[PDB]
RNA sequence: UCGA
């Protein structure tokens, strides 16, 4: 006796999906521990990939400004902390780039037009995979603060379905735009499972 | 429930002979006395844009008297929001309120258009308004605001926008009152004691000037510019910008 | 005073003194328009203010 | 949009529902304190705010402000025993004593919720507003006061001690005098209030707003209320929601106020930083046939805009001014930075004075420069007309001490 | 969205009073129209008049 | 008693008696004192018991100077009060001392324990809301009592007392028997489930056992709100002061589920009903169990006599007694006339006037004791048989009742929640009642964070303290004394988290649906609370139609009587300042005073059609034939073209 | 990995058996996602069997009084409220009682059918003097939590159905992992073991989250 | 009398 079906989805201009899913029906307070269980796996504990360090000749640290680029290199590390892009769990490689013309790399770039300059530029990055974030502390490839988060916002509301009362989860997932949240709810499923099936013995 | 079926009774009883249930009086009355569970799905969509006028004695002006769109509810007491309690002046240790139904169709247009509780917003007396947080809303609103000069844990980091401070609050990387970098490219910035002068002034190459301020710092020839602020001041300005741009 | 001293006498017995506003206006021989508040509350007809203006 | 980069109080949250009112109205006003209270709940429960005994922080300087107070008291009671001073006297400084400790306490107590802890939970229900005040925070962590009689004669006997120290046998039955006076005199004030509201409404009944124009010539002039040496309602807040009836031209003939312009929030900063004395429409100077003119009012201060035909403003006036009635109940100090000898001269006629306290001193009844000695800084201060001053001359004063009291009744027995 | 539709309607009118007779005086004409056996339990005769009046207002 | 006083209007009228106070043969209200010789109180022999006379010539002190054994007093600055003036004086030169620091408040302050931290005003409501708690179904000992719940007992009467030294013999559940020793079988009665004035329980229970030695002043059986030995009007459960999602936002009280299953805040109350077989002028009323219009569905549990047998559910709509009374009206409409012509079915001479449960009532029934007459009672006139039936009902905690404790704090539930969503200490334990921290520095509540973090002391430690209020060494005797204990309770080797270094009465809990622990220390501790007589079931009340005035044909007033609630001058002062003139209409016509406008707005709603322009109300028709009754010449015209005549009202 | 091992287990004089257990390793934030789910689960989800109903066999009502016992009505079932019961049949049994003598009635005394035991012997129910005779008999139905109860002379109770009274979990770190290690104390009444207790716990749980990962 |  359970039935989940999506209420209405949602694209912007940029690629970034959100879909509403509805639970029902749950006992009287399995709606609250299903939620929150699914919103700790969904915004830690998923595998993503980011840029985490780059590479720009004539630049020696982060403060120092490289000629005809009108921004600084921390202005660099920024617009590239925000890559949406998905390395299919495969080794570290070396990507290169040759208006924004954002359109252009050497992986499947997901909404190729953010920001990257508005010079009037040679730039070598690396892609890793992995799981939570890094800071680097200061003091070859400038290895930048990186953030693997598929899943930016989980909300959930819990209310009565019917008066034993039950209950009635409302799951909104707001992804990053290389995962459905259709999957990512699959992906996020499959953790929790696997954490009871050894203990149930 | 068993207040709404007293107060809506002859507007239940008329959709019951219209649906084909019964066909009088004498057959609606017996059936709304029995307990079916048939009358509760009547009562819940008759009460749908039916306004009720809500009512605390004594009634000193004239916001004392506000309608609302009433919700069938589990228990036996009046759910009463908490933002219209300074307008009744409605303390929740034993006031009770009084209950009104209108009949007429007239009526019900003027206490919809007229006698609505989100139409009350500034009083009558004064130009301010009292639909405001007053007790325990400030208390948590001080306390995102506020600056904790102990639990920094990640304090001066450098993001890029509001919405990547966001993300970065989900997860484990900044507290609440965490000194935090904030590229944000507007000029309306209010703060406390503000100021317009520009101390430490450094010069970059090709002729590229860094304005540094108190909490401010300017990249002028205006480039880029980052406010040093707190976790807490982005999630209390990200929900004024979804709640008055719609 | 001044609410005793109006052109209403239904207004005025009402408020206070209703002894002798009434005493008053049956030797003068007052007259009542029904204009006004507080006296179509008693009447039973719609009030000059708001909605029953026009 | 705006970033609001401070911390935010409750008077800070009232300035951000009237801007969401004269922008976008009453639908998106109220949907922005839907989620601010969404917002203040979240985070309320998030933080945990718990009060305990040990968050009552008591200063650890009020012992060393009780023993200092109380050995000025103790050098005034044996005075009273050589016959130097009378009783009343004696109750003056008593009173002025402890009355003066108790503010000393008052400052040390919000001093110290600042240096020790920013983050406390007795200061963060008081200085938000939330719903704490610094007359109850003192009575916790302070000096309780003097209290009075139940005819209201101050007892010179003081509470010395709080509500966390805990108050003796003979500190409750003076606290129990003003108890019971602030119960009988709550059920007695809503009984005078209620009646008052009841006669305000029928002198009032029959004010409707019927016509839109009259065609009247008078005006109101209106100023800042100034209560002697300081203003409590500003020239910006009485233009707030009035039409105009002159015109405002003070530089070079200035266009920008003309005849029967609605002054909104924002126009009434302008002519009260031009002007001082502007004439305004009143139902005072309305010249109407039972009935106020639609201009001569105003605004309507519940809605915003200007009032509509056919609406009773003598029923909102009397409800706005009964509602508050059941919650209603000139000298300066001299310094000296330096020590010396004072110099009097002959060009002052300072007479000898008694003063309220048991201390004499020379009373001046003309000006004259009052300057005392220094090595390398001048220091002098003008006199004043019935004032005293307290040094003589001949006496070397000590650093910082009091040189006089310059100025900037009742029959009892 | 009713609530965002009847600040629409109180605006640009100059008379808050009259306003709200025209929709009292309009609901009852709906309630006359709708005496058939379709009966629409979320949309009443006095909301019914507000959408009207204000997508003829535009 | 300067404390306990009624608020509103008997403010000050209506006083209290203190705890040593007597009124001798004469009528003045005297007070003891001890005596003091030399600077030493004379504790040795009787009161003086001055009846105020120590005003113009004798020096009195309180009971709370600092004393030695038996040498000489410890402080050399005494306050006394003489000639109504306080001042300090030498202590050799004082008369009188007091006999106990409790002297001045009454029996029902002095159950307050800390006194001194809380403020006048808000002991006030507490001593008043102390008068209000109900007998639970099984009371508890308060931790944090003041010593003096023991003396109110047994003064009370309600407690059975032991008077002659012997042995106990037989208890059971209705009598306890004893034998008197140095007809020697006395019999003590206990009485079980008893009505009260207000609704309420006496019931008794047996404390002592068979074969036990008694003495003359021990408690053989408590009553109902009466713990053993002392009195017991609350429970002692766990407490946190921090703010949930706007559910304890203005004076509320969150609680938890395990005060709904573990029977805790249940009391029962036994509800009275009457009934009388009167003697009617046209045939005399009988109670029969053949009522008409009535099938099987009520019938189920009368005996064939009309009357209810004992231990019957009952339930809202059923039937007490069934009682019939003859009519002899016979003006059956035209409408009746036809329609009773086709089915048959001739309508009988009686009218059905049974005895019915109100709404929202329910229960079991207890007592259905009849009196009638040749039996041995005396009976009222005009009455042939009177049945009185007792209801008992046993009534939980519920949402929307007022509950409060013992230094002013009410409030009304608003929420119920699992014990799996409440807040949990570190060792597991949930939180019953998470109240709101922000009413506690506005209203100077000091006491009750005392009272807490010394019942909590004394949870882990089983002790039950008791603490007189008004001493001891400053500082030394209220906070240390709760920060000493908590550290003897922290000393455990099972009970590490009970105590902390860096916050004292404060500990760290983790939220329940999370499970994160919360950024700031909060405040725990064992409440004591009571539970009120302003339930939610005696304040809910609504009327349709009813029954109307006699005079003006006004709806009437009352709960019990199906009345309506009064649109008073200060409600209609509202609506005139808004634009509700239709509403104002309404409100006065087709509501009230029209015997013709409420026929035709009650049919409007049932056939779907509405109509405007109400007559003429009643109560200005009756005002019209007043004032022509004082000679006055009073009309009403119409000011019509050529035309200026009298309009008719009435008729 | 997840090797699941128990530190201790307590067991009170036949009222509460506490056992302690541990979980590593996991994962960097996953202490806070196995200890809060699984403890929500065993304090409201597991079901148990308690006294449903009880026909005392001479007194119709619960406001009355039985000649020669020393407690009434009201306070035997409160005495049997608190009763730890089990069963296996899914299905309410019924269990007899009589007592004759001058000294106390304990949960021995019961006379209960087949697959019903009674866990906790001596339980305090109403003492007799040498007088009266006890006939009562008792219905055990089974149950999830705690129900309302909103035959012939049958009184009803509002029983529980809670076996596990509290659960208690620390999250502890190892030693760069930033793995964390998960304890667990599991206190029941003695009609579960807190060892059986995880192992239904769990089932709810990996139940709970099998179709949202197929069907999507 | 008692609640707001
Ligand atoms: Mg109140
Ligand atoms: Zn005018």
């Amino acid at each position: 006796q359970f039935q989940i079906e999506c209420v209405e989805s949602s694209t912007r201009k940029n690629q970034q999906q959100y879909s509403k899913f509805s639970l029902e029906p749950l006992d009287r307070g399995q709606g609250t521990t299903v939620g929150n269980a699914l919103r700790r796996v969904l915004l830690s504990n998923l595998p993503g990939a980011a840029v985490t360090a780059i590479r720009i000749a004539g630049v020696n640290h982060e403060f120092a400004t490289i000629l005809g680029v009108r921004e600084d290199v921390l202005e660099i590390m920024l617009n590239m902390k925000e890559l949406v892009l998905k390395s299919y769990t495969d080794q570290p490689q070396i990507g290169r780039l040759t208006t924004v013309t954002a359109a252009q790399f050497e992986v499947e770039v997901i909404d190729p037009n953010q920001y990257i300059a508005t010079l009037a530029l040679e730039m070598e990055f690396r892609v890793e995979r992995g799981v939570g974030y890094r800071v680097i502390e200061r003091g070859d490839f400038l290895q930048i603060d990186s953030v693997f988060m598929p899943v930016t916002k989980v909300n959930y509301t819990v209310e009565d379905i019917r008066a034993s009362p039950k209950d009635r989860l409302i799951l909104d997932i707001w992804t990053n735009g290389s995962i459905q949240p259709r999957e990512a709810l699959s992906e996020a499923s499959d953790i929790i499972a696997n954490l009871f099936i050894p203990l149930k013995d | 429930r068993e207040m709404a079926i007293e107060l809506f009774q002859p507007f239940v009883i008329h959709r019951l002979i219209k649906l084909g249930i019964v066909n009088n009086i004498k057959a609606a009355k017996k059936l709304i006395l029995k307990g079916d569970p048939q009358i509760w799905s009547v009562l819940e969509e008759v009460i749908t844009g039916h306004p009720v006028m809500l009512n605390r004695a004594p009634t000193l002006h004239r916001l004392g008297i506000q309608a609302f769109e009433p919700i069938l509810v589990e228990g036996r007491a009046i759910q009463l929001h908490p933002l219209v309690c300074p307008a009744f002046n409605a303390d929740f240790d034993g006031d009770q309120m009084a209950v009104h139904v209108p009949l007429s169709l007239e009526a019900q247009c003027e206490a919809r258009l007229l006698m609505l509780a989100c139409h009350n917003v500034l009083s009558p007396a004064t130009g301010k308004p009292i639909v405001a947080p007053s007790q325990d809303m400030v208390l948590g609103c001080y306390y995102l605001t506020a600056e904790n000069p102990n639990a920094q844990k990640g304090a001066g980091r450098y993001f890029a926008g509001i919405e990547d401070a966001l993300r970065a609050y989900d997860h484990g990387q900044v507290d609440l009152h965490s000194q935090i970098w904030i590229r944000h490219l507007d000029e309306d910035v209010v703060t406390e004691k503000p100021d317009t002068e520009v101390i430490k002034t450094e010069d970059l190459g090709d002729g590229t000037v860094m304005k540094y301020y108190r909490e401010r710092k300017i990249r002028e020839g205006i480039i880029t510019q980052y406010i040093q602020t707190t976790p807490g001041r982005i999630i209390y300005n990200k929900t004024i910008a979804e709640a008055l741009v719609f | 005073k001044a609410s005793l001293n109006t052109d209403s006498f239904i207004s005025a017995a009402s408020f206070q003194e209703t002894t002798r506003v009434l005493t008053e206006a049956a030797i003068e021989g007052k007259s009542d328009w029904l204009r006004g508040l507080k006296e179509n509350v008693i009447i039973g007809r719609l009030i000059p203010a708001g909605t029953g203006f026009s | 949009m705006t970033f609001y980069n401070y911390t935010i109080d409750k008077g800070r949250l009232k300035k951000l529902i009237a801007l969401a009112y004269r922008r976008y109205g009453s639908a998106r006003c109220s949907q922005l304190a839907d989620e601010l209270k969404e917002l203040g709940f979240r985070f309320a429960t998030k933080a945990g705010v718990s009060i305990s005994v040990d968050d009552l922080t008591i200063p650890p300087e009020k012992k060393q402000m009780l023993e200092a107070a109380e050995k000025e008291i103790r050098t005034t009671e044996e005075r009273y025993a050589r016959g130097e001073i009378t009783e009343v006297e004696r109750f003056q400084k008593v009173i002025d004593t402890w009355n003066g400790t108790s503010e000393e306490l008052k400052d040390q107590v919000v001093v110290n919720f600042r240096k020790t802890d920013p983050l406390n939970s007795v200061y963060m229900m008081a200085f938000s507003g939330a719903r704490g005040n610094m007359s109850q925070v003192r009575q916790l962590v302070g000096m309780r006061g003097l209290m009075a009689d139940p005819q209201g004669e101050i007892i010179d006997l003081p509470i010395k001690t709080n509500f966390r120290e805990g108050l003796t046998v003979t500190e409750y039955v003076i606290s129990s005098y003003g108890a019971r006076k602030g119960l009988v005199d709550t059920a007695l004030r809503t009984a005078d209030s209620g009646y008052l509201t009841r006669r305000l409404v029928d002198v009032s009944q029959d004010v409707i707003v019927r016509e839109q124009d009259c065609g009247t010539e008078r005006s109101l002039r209106v100023t800042a209320m100034t209560d002697g040496d300081q203003v409590k309602i500003s020239l910006a807040d009485r233009l707030f929601g009035r039409l105009l009836a002159k015109d405002v031209v003070g530089p070079d003939g200035e266009i920008i106020a003309k005849r029967n312009d609605e002054i909104d929030e924002a126009l009434a900063n302008r002519i009260a930083a031009v002007t001082d004395e502007v004439y305004v429409r009143s139902p005072l100077t309305c010249e109407a046939a039972r009935s106020v003119c639609q201009n001569c009012y105003g605004w309507s201060l519940a809605h915003g805009h200007k009032v509509d035909l056919g609406e009773a403003v003598g029923i909102i006036a009397a409800q706005s001014i009964g509602e508050p009635g059941t919650q209603l109940t000139v000298a300066r100090q001299e310094k000296a930075p330096e020590d010396g000898t004072v110099k009097w001269g002959k060009g002052l006629s300072t007479r000898k004075v008694r003063t309220r306290h048991g201390e004499d001193a020379e009373q001046v009844e003309i000006a004259g420069d009052l300057i005392w000695k220094g090595e390398g800084k001048k220091q002098t201060y003008s006199l004043t007309p019935g004032s005293l001053l307290f040094v003589q001359d001949g006496q070397t004063v000590t650093a910082g001490q009091l040189m006089t009291e310059i100025s900037l009744t009742e029959r009892a027995t | 969205h009713i609530i965002y539709r009847s600040e629409e309607l109180l605006g640009a009118a100059s008379n808050r009073y009259n306003i709200t007779v025209r929709v009292a005086k309009r609901a009852k004409e709906n309630r006359s129209e709708d005496f058939d056996s379709i009966d629409d339990p979320n949309m009443k005769p006095a909301i019914r008049a507000i959408i009207e009046m204000s997508d003829e207002l535009t | 008693c300067p404390v306990e006083t009624p608020e509103g209007p008997n403010a000050g009228l209506i006083g209290s008696l203190a705890t040593c106070a007597r009124v001798n043969d004469y009528g003045f209200i005297e007070t003891p004192y001890f005596r003091v010789e030399s600077g030493r109180v004379r504790k040795d022999l009787d009161p003086v018991y001055l009846t105020a006379d120590e005003e113009d010539d004798m020096r009195v002190a309180p009971g709370d100077i600092p004393t030695d054994e038996e040498g000489n007093i410890i402080g050399e600055s005494v306050p006394i009060r003489y000639r109504q003036e306080f001042s300090t004086t030498s202590p050799e030169q004082v008369d009188y001392v007091a006999v106990s620091p409790v002297q001045i408040i009454s029996v029902a302050t002095s159950m307050i324990p800390f006194l001194e931290h809380d403020d006048a005003n808000r002991a006030l409501m507490g001593s008043n809301m102390q008068r209000q708690a109900v007998p639970l179904l099984r009371p508890e000992r308060p931790l944090v009592g003041t010593g003096l719940e023991a003396q109110a007992a047994r003064d009370s009467g309600m407690v059975i007392v032991s008077r002659t030294h012997g042995i106990v013999t037989y208890v059971d559940a209705t009598e306890i028997r004893v034998q008197p020793h140095s007809g020697e079988e006395i019999v003590y009665p206990i009485q079980k489930y008893q009505r009260s004035n207000q609704d309420t329980c006496l019931n008794q229970r047996p404390l002592v056992y068979a074969g036990e030695d008694v003495v003359p002043g021990q408690v053989l059986a408590d009553g109902s709100a009466t713990e053993g030995g002392e009195l017991a009007l609350g429970q002692n459960i766990l407490v946190a002061y921090m703010p949930w999602e706007g559910y304890n936002y203005e004076d509320a009280i969150l609680i938890s589920e395990r005060l709904v299953y573990d029977d805790v805040y249940t009391s029962i109350h036994i509800e009275k009903f009457e009934i009388e077989a009167r003697q009617t002028k046209l045939g005399p009323e009988e109670i029969t169990r053949e009522i008409p219009n009535v099938g099987e569905d009520a019938l189920r549990n009368l005996d064939e006599h009309g009357i209810i047998r004992i231990g019957a559910w009952v339930e809202s709509g059923d039937i007490l007694v069934g009682k019939v009374t003859p009519k002899g009206e016979a003006d059956q409409p035209p409408e009746e006339k036809l329609l009773r012509a086709i089915f048959g079915e001739k309508a009988r001479d009686v009218r059905d006037n049974s005895l019915r449960v109100p709404n929202g009532e329910k229960g079991r029934v207890v007592d259905v004791r009849v009196f009638t007459r040749e039996k041995g009672d005396e009976l009222p006139p005009g009455a042939n048989m009177v049945v009185r039936i007792y209801v008992a009902q046993k009534r939980k905690i519920q949402v929307g009742d007022k509950m409060a404790g013992r230094h002013g704090n009410k409030g009304i539930i608003s929420r119920i929640l699992p014990i799996e969503d409440m807040p949990y200490l570190p060792d597991g334990r949930p939180i019953d009642i998470a109240l709101n921290p922000l009413g506690v520095p506005s209203r100077m509540n000091v006491g009750q964070v005392f009272e807490c973090l010394l019942g909590w002391a004394g949870e882990n430690l089983g002790v039950r303290f008791k603490i007189t209020p008004f001493d001891m060494y400053g500082e030394e005797a209220s906070r240390d004394t709760v920060h000493g204990l908590l550290e003897e309770a922290s000393q455990r080797p099972n009970k590490d988290w009970v105590f902390n270094e860096n916050h004292p009465g404060k500990i760290q809990v983790f939220d329940g649906r999370t499970g994160e622990p919360f950024d700031r220390p909060i405040t725990v501790g064992q409440a004591y609370m009571l539970k009120l007589v302003h339930l939610v079931d005696d304040k809910i009340h609504a009327r349709s139609t009813g029954p109307y005035s006699l005079v003006t044909q006004q709806p009437l007033g009352g709960k019990a009587q199906q009345g309506g609630q009064r649109f008073g001058e200060m409600e209609v002062w509202a609506l005139e300042a808004y634009g509700a003139a239709y509403i104002l209409q309404e409100l006065l016509t087709v509501k009230s005073d029209d015997m013709q406008g409420r026929n035709e707005a009650l049919n409007a709603i049932v056939k779907g059609k509405s109509i405007p322009r109400p007559g003429t109300p009643e109560s200005f028709k009756v005002l019209m034939r007043e004032l022509q009754s004082l000679g006055l010449d009073i009309a009403a015209h119409k000011v019509q073209l050529s035309e200026d005549g009298e309009s008719a009202d009435a008729e």
